[PDB]
């Protein structure tokens, strides 16, 4: 699952 | 609310304690209380709010994904309504948390946020919580929920490009998350990749202006952009 | 309760889903519902109940320890009542969970448990949840709470030694936890060490009787006994 | 913190 902040 | 009798400063103090104790539901409730005092939030306070809800909804999203996977496999023996019911329960709780955060943003954090750093941060959050609604949406409003995320992210992007340097961590994090929106929600992987790459390259070229501490902050988020690009290409 | 309208089998099914989703508060609520149907629990169902509440209270205990440490350091600048208040909040929630589990055991799991495996398991749980109450007790009832834990563990021990082989995992886990009670709660480290060592050695001597699968179960808990002994000596 | 089950 892709990185988010 | 339940926090109406507690001092603003005590709510903030307790939010910090809750964070140390990894009590993110409490942390979120304290920060909701603090927001509802009606005063603008400082940078540190905005970050407490975001950390708290990110952790709460992150846990919900992970659980929803587990349950949705189990439900999808069950529809490939009949085990009755329980898997759907429980996925729905978690989904409804998730939606409730998102509605709570969007409600805080609408009443009245965004409208009082005049400085770029605060306004971009809140618009990014608006995009994020509509994105989490979009992840679970399957009905008539799905397109409108997706567009609400897009519109919030786009307003944030427009302000960030005018008002902030390309290395600003808020600008970088916004771009990271909007790129993910494009890839995972809008079915626009090329847009996602273009945004991540352009954001990375423009940041690279501005690193020379930064102190050591700013450099560390910016490069950490740049690495996340690169990580996504690696995943996608 | 809130679960009164849900079928027993659906509650159990949902407890298993909640476990897969790491939703331990939900898991505990489902299992409480199942217990409140009034029927005895199978082995698998007893383990679902214990897993759910262990995880809930384990999280609470970890948070309480963080907060208590912060509070202790503050009493070595004055920051006001907030640290004590929030530690008290977490403590009261912990106590509530313990009271809920003890209530299930008293109404009416223990009194209906006639087989050694079920009765020892529930008495061990009674000892455990009085032990968690003892960890946070500071007042007039502290000695009685400690004695309630001791009495439940001792009844369990007496039945286990009469009715179960020394390698039985329930017998081993009981001994593990009672030994911890002695070390951490009763200020009896020599008793703790003697119990752990005797339990380990008696189990070792009975391993020859076991299948490969039983051997794996027993030796895992034996290793926990050894781990504690290493910590304590 | 010691092991319990
Ligand atoms: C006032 C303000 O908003 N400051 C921004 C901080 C920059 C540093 N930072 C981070 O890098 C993490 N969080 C974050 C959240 C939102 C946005 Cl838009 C960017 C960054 C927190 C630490 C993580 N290891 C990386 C992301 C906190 C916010
Ligand atoms: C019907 C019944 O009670 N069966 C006992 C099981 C034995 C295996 N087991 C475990 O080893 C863990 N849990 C546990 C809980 C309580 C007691 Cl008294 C002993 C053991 C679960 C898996 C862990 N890695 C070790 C402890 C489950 C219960
Ligand atoms: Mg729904
Ligand atoms: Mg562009
Ligand atoms: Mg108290
Ligand atoms: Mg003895």
């Amino acid at each position: 699952f892709p990185a988010t902040v | 609310g339940a926090m109406g009798s507690m001092e603003r400063a005590s709510l903030i103090q307790k939010a910090k304690l809750a964070e140390q104790a990894e009590r993110y539901e409490d942390m979120a409730a304290f920060m909701k209380g603090a927001v509802e005092k009606g005063e603008e939030l400082s940078c540190e306070e905005r970050n407490l709010l975001s950390v708290a809800y990110k952790n709460v909804v992150g846990g919900q999203r992970a659980a929803w994904r587990v349950l949705s996977s189990i439900e999808q496999k069950s529809n490939e023996e009949e085990k009755g309504p329980e898997v759907r019911e429980y996925r729905e329960k978690v989904e409804t709780e998730l939606q409730g948390v998102c509605d709570t955060v969007l409600g805080l943003l609408d009443s009245h954090l965004i409208k009082e946020a005049g400085d770029a750093e605060s306004r971009v941060f809140y618009l990014k959050m608006k995009g994020d919580y509509y994105r989490y609604l979009a992840e679970v949406a399957t009905g008539d409003d799905k397109k409108r929920i997706i567009d609400s995320a897009r519109s919030a992210y786009q307003e944030a992007m427009d302000i960030s490009k005018k008002e902030m340097p390309p290395t600003n961590p808020i600008r970088l994090g916004l771009a990271l998350n909007f790129s993910v929106f494009h890839y995972e929600i809008a079915n626009s992987p090329e847009e996602a990749i273009s945004l991540a790459k352009t954001t990375f390259d423009e940041a690279m070229a501005d690193l020379h202006t930064l102190s050591e501490d700013s450099y560390k902050d910016s490069t950490l988020i740049m690495q996340l952009l690169r990580d996504n690009l690696t995943l996608w290409t």
